[PDB]
DNA sequence: ATCAATATCCACCTGCAGATACTACCAAAAGTGTATTTGGAAACTGCTCCATCAAAAGGCATGTTCAGCTGATTCAGCTGAACATGCCTTTTGATGGAGCAGTTTCCAAATACACTTTTGGTAGTATCTGCAGGTGGATATTGAT
DNA sequence: ATCAATATCCACCTGCAGATACTACCAAAAGTGTATTTGGAAACTGCTCCATCAAAAGGCATGTTCAGCTGAATCAGCTGAACATGCCTTTTGATGGAGCAGTTTCCAAATACACTTTTGGTAGTATCTGCAGGTGGATATTGAT
């Protein structure tokens, strides 16, 4: 009975903006909600000692930033910035 | 009578295998070796259906990986034919042994 | 009433990634740019495999994404690879690929 | 005929192995390595598993178990949950 | 002249006790703190992971000891086992 | 009033390693076993290696331990060699061991 | 300021015999000549990620000074953690 | 005029610096090494002396220990002569490349 | 080369296992209004870190010499690849019930807060002691003969 | 074997850096003692989903045959080890200057927290279809001759 939570329609919605007549097996899917949780868990793991090595009590994005950085190759930790700068600049400007 | 030269039939399971995803290991037998094997930690284990299968795919994706590592091994020592030395090289570089 | 993820232009639940960061215990508090950048980022790259599934999926004159379609995508990605290169993707299989030295002379 | 739990792990599914593992030719002494190799896996991940099961006050090893085992062992595997 | 906490010491007694007559330098005594750290977040880390999937919002010994158990190899994983478990039993009964 | 360490009968210091689990943020609480149990282990971890380090000085005719005396001690010890096996331990050096091939003679 | 030398090829300063003494305290008897410029290759990229690491976490203390506790924290990103110099 | 035949010597200094911990590269130079690659990175930057320090101890023990590898790739192949092809297998098998 | 055996590719067909779609709650996001908490922005220290200069040795660069290792070549013998099939092991699908998971309860044990006490860190001076690096000089080890 | 060159060993011996020793200040812990909150163990039990097993399914054990791979043996060429020789660069240890880590004290902004609305996201249920297999026939590949 108990709610079972996962990424999966997210995961469903940008699978559209990206591929619009595409879909995609429940396995298919699986395998991407472990990617999002993986790497969920791999970046706020970096932002938190971050955090802990700068005697800090809060991960803001530039810990998430400078995680990112730590954690991806070159090109995509590139784009990814760019992506969330872009998120936070918007959500900012948006009263 | 008709017959294939050795190393023919190889590279004709090579394509296929390779091509494909499905496990290669009969489910049964591994199953009762998971339980046969787990019985030494604690006694009357229940496993669920899908705990065994992500024993399966793990093990199966690990075997296929050190089959790779082997093989460098011994086309390294110039050969074609892996043997345990080439296995147990791997694992050594690996940092699994020794 | 509206969103965050809609504010900041995203499909990925902003509101839920900041309740995640809270009760995972990564730190004392969190700032309020943090989930937002999260969830852009974890968006971006799943964009990324999600597009490069789909050509493999295309590539294969298939409309439906399965994981031996991620798997292509990821291992034949220097990037992907390398991010994702201590993990195994279930039913994935492995890219073609025969040593040299193995193929038949003549 | 009886005969040993490793020994279901036949010659043919270890050849079909090292086939997806783009081996050509094989020697006889593999098969009882490969077989030995298996063991230790198994042995190090149930292990782990096992005590995750038991810490979580169960006696059916779930998925989740199996997956953070996988994971601390440095064998992080996707879509069968976490 | 901030005051810069260690392990140094508890390393020392302990140092008396299986070797009285043995002295540690101060290089030697630099990896010994490297190591208690590195053990206690290994554990401390452990621990953490394993509440969380526990949906439990407290450590406790009981979370260490599994901890210990995943972490350590075989005979070690015992006898350190053996070594918690006695002296939490003692600390409950003396009070 | 007694320190925590003398009730639980240890050297190393329970106070200490409490407040380390707080401010490392690994849960929302503590039990007071967990500290206590922590400190042992973590002291029958450190006297296991002095014990072994202590006779390596010993070996090599020295009355203080220095990190070589360290690296001997872990590295001979199969359990201690890989609990620390991806560790580096600086001014250690390596185990003599040369490969049988490569003596002289037959 | 006033000026500062320009570096310039100073992964050529880890000379063959240093290479050679390495080799030698990893057991290695004898060693072919190609070996030199192949290991100051796989050395500079060790460097570069273990630094590259290292900056960052400086960069994100926003500090102008490398500590050996930068280099500690990168080592043990990389998997290569170092015991004796702190953390 | 006395000769030691190959391989004597060099079993000699296997045993010599197997038995010994100092570092094996000379302490100036690899700082500019440190140096011109941080800059690369970063111009203005400054380095803890221990910092130097603990990247030393940190890429000679790397690079001891794949010569260990290294060595072990060449002696499957039959060889007692390390070369680039062993480093190349080694760092393959370790997942480097 | 030619020629047959057999694998492989491609078009087309189709039932249904497994998607996609829809509904309708409702836990959990978002909105609102205080109640803390924090990370700087300025404003100073005392450091470590950079630079540089001189002296000195200790190790590096180079050229010569040839020992013995590597890789090419040949080859014989062993050892794994290929092969047909019914025996038997696994796969498949049907059915009790073990136990995971839902839910509620309540107190043993957790945090919170304000005192009180104690210890572990440093800094100032002082003493000490292990052993690094130097010295012969007695005991191997290696390689020519 | 025996002999000579030279590396190795070991043990004793003085200078001294690094270790141990107080001494003493003290600030930050750690402890102690109520007041207050609650996480999760305990106990009951609903209902998945797991072990078992009967019939249906199709992969593997087997023994023979010989293609071709591995390892042994031989050897010519040349690479890499050893070593002598000439001196550059690193090491060591000063000295000065300052660029900058590291604190401390006030707040303005930012984040948590308790309390209400107001959905977006899930499980349960209902349609919809991609494509896994099947066949049929053409063509490519391999291996014999
Ligand atoms: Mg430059």
């Amino acid at each position: 009975r108990s709610r079972k939570e996962s990424y999966s329609i997210y995961v469903y919605k940008v699978l559209k903006q990206v591929h619009p007549d595409t879909g995609i097996s429940s396995k298919a899917m699986g395998i991407m909600n472990s990617f999002v949780n993986d790497i969920f868990e791999r970046i706020a793991g970096e932002a938190s000692r971050l955090a802990h090595y700068n005697k800090r009590s809060t991960i803001t994005s530039r810990e998430i930033q400078t995680a990112v950085r730590l954690l991806l190759p070159g090109e995509l930790a590139k784009h990814a910035v760019s992506e969330g700068t872009k998120a936070v600049t918007k959500y900012t400007s948006a009263k | 009578p008709h017959r294939y030269r050795p190393g023919t039939v190889a590279l004709r399971e090579i394509r296929r295998y390779q091509k494909s995803t499905e496990l290669l290991i009969r489910k049964l037998p591994f199953q009762r070796l998971v339980r046969e094997i787990a019985q030494d930690f604690k006694t009357d284990l229940r496993f669920q259906s899908s705990a065994v299968m992500a024993l399966q795919e793990a093990c199966e994706a690990y075997l296929v990986g050190l089959f790779e590592d082997t093989n460098l091994c011994a086309i390294h020592a110039k050969r074609v034919t892996i043997m345990p030395k080439d296995i147990q090289l791997a694992r050594r570089i690996r940092g699994e042994r020794a | 009433a509206k969103t965050r993820s809609s504010r900041a232009g995203l499909q990925f639940p902003v509101g839920r990634v900041h309740r995640l960061l809270r009760k995972g215990n990564y730190s004392e508090r969190v700032g309020a740019g943090a989930p937002v950048y999260l969830a852009a980022v974890l968006e971006y790259l799943t964009a990324e495999i999600l597009e490069l599934a789909g050509n493999a999926a295309r590539d294969n004159k298939k409309t439906r994404i399965i994981p031996r379609h991620l798997q292509l995508a990821i291992r034949n990605d220097e990037e992907l690879n390398k991010l994702l290169g201590r993990v195994t993707i279930a039913q994935g299989g492995v890219l073609p690929n025969i040593q040299a030295v193995l193929l038949p002379k003549k | 005929v009886l005969r040993d739990n490793i020994q279901g792990i036949t010659k043919p599914a270890i050849r079909r192995l090292a086939r997806r593992g783009g081996v050509k030719r094989i020697s006889g002494l593999i098969y009882e390595e490969t077989r030995g190799v298996l063991k230790v896996f198994l042995e190090n991940v149930i292990r782990d598993a096992v005590t995750y099961t038991e810490h979580a006050k169960r006696k059916t090893v779930t998925a989740m178990d199996v997956v953070y085992a996988l994971k601390r062992q440095g064998r992080t595997l996707y879509g069968f949950g976490g």
